[PDB]
């Protein structure tokens, strides 16, 4: 019922999103940052587990929801600009990753493009 | 009264096909009912002339 509510249909439709669009950021960045735990640069055979369908669907919907109210090119920065800047919760990145692939419409070369820059 | 009645009439691959689909559910309505902004302008018409009426007993004292 709490993503129920994020999903900005009720609020989005209400809301203008200048001060809605920092508010999802910021989410976004404190679901990332937010207890940086699994830290280990191993955490290879882990990405398996962090696969889209054994991701839970609430996050997947979550990710879908922050993406609809948002942009791409905007999130890809920001996502460039959090993993530069500061730790991360390695869980959410990856499954992350792994949702903005599929639901993004061909993100999967804007993706090697500060793949590669990195 | 005049904004929150207007946002009344304002609400009246697999993931690539559901995400496309919400976003036209929120295709921003850019749009409200002339007649409806109308009817409030009448309303609000009505209580200025008291206000205007009220500010004139004011700036005279």
């Amino acid at each position: 019922c709490w993503f129920g509510v994020f999903s900005g249909h009720t609020l989005g439709s209400v809301i203008s999103t200048d001060p809605l669009k920092r508010f999802f950021s910021h989410t976004l960045t404190q679901i990332l940052t937010h207890s940086p735990v699994l830290k280990a640069s191993d955490a290879v055979q882990m990405q398996r587990e962090w696969s889209f369908a054994r991701t839970h669907p609430l996050l997947t919907s979550l990710y879908r929801r922050l993406f609809v109210m948002l942009s791409a090119e905007e999130l890809v920065g920001h996502l460039q600009e959090v993993l530069e800047t500061q730790e991360v919760h390695w869980q959410r990145v990856l499954s992350f990753v792994s949702a903005l692939v599929v639901c993004f419409p061909e993100a999967q070369q804007l993706l090697e493009d500060w793949v590669a820059r990195l | 009264s005049l904004s929150s009645a207007i946002a009344k009439h304002e609400s009246n691959p697999y993931r690539k096909e559901l995400q496309r689909e919400k976003k036209k559910m929120l295709q921003t309505n850019l749009k409200v009912s002339g007649a409806l902004y109308r009817e409030i302008t009448l309303k609000v018409a009505e209580v200025q002339l008291k206000s205007d009426f009220a500010a004139q007993k004011l700036s005279n004292l």
